[PDB]
């Protein structure tokens, strides 16, 4: 399951995953509607939903 | 275009 990023996300906070636009991440926990959990850049950590979407 | 507003209280770590 990936998703691409829609936007760059700068992390504040423990736990949040860093990416740039365009970048794909590995969803791995997508349980919360608003704040998934995956894969990126050989971390783990979360983002919000409406900063990726789906892609095939 | 602009990035969505972060909504942290919704964080399932919280």
């Amino acid at each position: 399951t990936y998703v691409q990023a829609l936007f760059d996300f700068d992390p504040q906070e423990d736990g949040e995953l860093g990416f740039r636009r365009g970048d794909f991440i590995h969803v791995m926990d997508n349980s919360d509607p608003n704040w998934w959990k995956g894969a990126c850049h050989g971390q783990t950590g979360m983002f919000p939903r409406n900063y990726v979407t789906a892609v095939n | 275009i602009q990035p969505p507003p972060v909504n942290r209280n919704l964080k399932p770590d919280r």
